[PDB]
């Protein structure tokens, strides 16, 4: 399961 | 033994042609297993191991929505990184992103990675310590402090010590098979003709698997690193592996020179000559 | 007539080799110039190595040795490195190669820059 | 950024001239990941290639395959031909039984 990706 | 959950991230603007490509794609200590795409028909969170097909409509259900949250959040960050860099929307841009976790033995986790590259190069990445960014360029410098202030590595952290850890466990359950298993490289050597009364002969490792494998030559006892040549593991294609490494002698002296195959799956490493 | 250049930092100098070559490729230049293929002494050097570096992937003089089945710099002896490199968790497989963020351990047969690097004895009198 | 693809063309089985097989172009450690890969037999283009799904290593670079079924002979050539931003021309590599 992935992470979710915080915006850069 | 160790073990690996990896997550391969791709988003490639592509400018004229709409939006950009999104890929999640997950491996298992180097099995692939899950792939979900932007450009399929059904863009869906999609098996491709068969002890995948294990798992209930809620997981995959689940996965698709979470991977359609984070396609929508690297649209913003190409055009972030756009912002940064002072580029145009004229070019095609690339974000990549490895994600995951490795633990031991004991299922504790040993290495925990966020790793980010814009257009082919290391943009950012998270630190062993799991606390501190090292940053690549000025505009990953902003990111860093953004991610400081958000608080990133202490939610990654977490992540990666919490539920990584735990997905990775149930995995492994769910294949024990085709992952623990080994296939041992069937060796040969080739002779092979050349100009002025010389040999090319050809170590070959052939249908063996995990990828990784070591092909060595020696001439009585000692290993010709240098005046060796070796192409890189390549898929047959059929789940299998195979590598070759050759070298030059002069005819008549073939006997004097060893191989060398050494794979996880193989009880003592193997010794060949013509 | 490939591309190289030359540069120090504290007491090191270091050449950089901007031509691809594999890991024993690199450790051969390296000492055609008589200097070996870099030893990273401490984490400041790995910072200083990082931050210069033009953007991309450089073999550095650290590999997995199967004759002692273990991990090895270059010259045999012990970095300061060697706590972050053992935290690091590398595979018992390949080599280790630097990059702007990060040191990874990979396949030696993979063509990359190349760093060579000399600790100084003296003031270059 | 930009580097050039490596490509490898080999078959999956020992290759018996007559006996039917298969015919892998393995192209990678290439970057952008745009690219156009054919398979060539005598001179002429392979109607519709398989494609493996493209990845990326621990690198970074790009690592794509591609195959079809074929049947060796003595006498005819097959080759693969990669087209890619990285390179001037199109580079294409020989299929050749004992690499």
């Amino acid at each position: 399961s992935i992470i979710n990706f915080e915006k850069l | 033994g160790p073990h690996s959950l990896r997550y391969f991230v791709t988003a490639v603007s592509r400018p004229g042609l709409g939006e950009p490509r999104y890929m999640e794609v997950g491996y298992v200590d180097d099995t692939e297993f899950v792939r979900f795409d932007s450009d399929a028909e059904n863009p869906r969170y999609e098996p491709r191991a068969r002890w995948m097909e294990q798992e209930g409509p809620e997981y995959w259900e689940r996965e698709t929505q979470k991977a359609k949250g984070n396609e929508q959040s690297f649209r913003v960050d190409l055009r972030t990184l756009l912002g940064y860099y002072n580029q145009s929307k004229g070019g095609s841009h690339t974000i990549q992103v490895i994600s995951g976790c490795e633990v031991g033995s004991d299922g504790r986790l040993l290495r925990g990675y966020q790793q980010y590259a814009y257009d082919g190069c290391d943009y950012i990445a998270l630190n062993e310590d799991l606390k501190t960014w090292t940053a690549a360029d000025m505009a990953a410098l902003i990111t860093k402090h953004k991610w400081e202030q958000a608080g990133e590595a202490e939610r990654l952290r977490a992540y990666l010590e919490g539920t990584c850890v735990e997905w990775l466990r149930r995995y492994l359950k769910n294949g024990n098979a085709t992952l623990l298993r080994t296939d041992s490289p069937k060796a040969h050597v080739t002779h092979h003709s050349r100009p002025e009364d010389k040999v090319t002969l050809r170590c070959w490792a052939l249908g063996f698997y995990p990828a990784d494998i070591t092909l060595t030559w020696q001439l009585n006892g000692e290993e010709l690193i240098q005046d060796m040549e070796l192409v890189e593991t390549r898929p047959a294609g059929d789940g299998t592996f195979q590598k070759w490494a050759s070298v030059v002698v002069p005819l008549g002296k073939e006997q004097y020179y060893t191989c060398h195959v050494y794979h996880q799956g193989l009880p003592e490493p193997l010794t060949l000559r013509w | 007539r490939g591309v190289k250049y030359w540069f120090c930092y504290s007491t090191k100098c270091y050449y950089f080799i901007m031509n691809k070559t594999t890991w024993s490729g690199c450790k051969a230049n390296c000492q055609h110039y008589g200097v070996p293929i870099l030893k990273i002494e401490d984490e400041d050097e790995l910072k200083f190595l990082q931050r210069h570096v033009i953007p991309g992937n450089y073999w550095i003089g650290l590999s997995y040795d199967k004759k002692k089945k273990e991990w090895a710099w270059i010259d045999n002896g012990p970095s300061k490195l060697d706590m972050k490199i053992k935290k690091m968790n590398f595979k018992s497989r390949g080599c280790v190669f630097l990059s702007k963020a990060r040191i990874e351990d990979i396949d030696c047969n993979i063509p990359y820059y190349c760093i060579c690097g000399k600790k100084l004895d003296k003031f270059p009198d | 950024i930009q580097k050039t693809p490596q490509i490898q063309v080999y078959s999956r089985h020992p290759p018996e001239n007559g006996k039917p097989n298969i015919l892998n172009c393995y192209v990678t450690q290439f970057h952008p990941p745009h690219i156009e890969i054919q398979m060539l037999k005598n001179g002429k283009k392979i109607p519709k290639v398989e494609m493996s799904d493209m990845s990326f290593s621990k690198d970074w670079s790009f690592y794509i395959l591609a195959h079809t079924e074929f049947t060796p002979t003595e006498t005819d050539t097959y080759a693969c031909r990669v087209k890619h931003a990285s390179m001037a021309e199109p580079k294409t590599v020989y299929w050749d039984r004992d690499m």
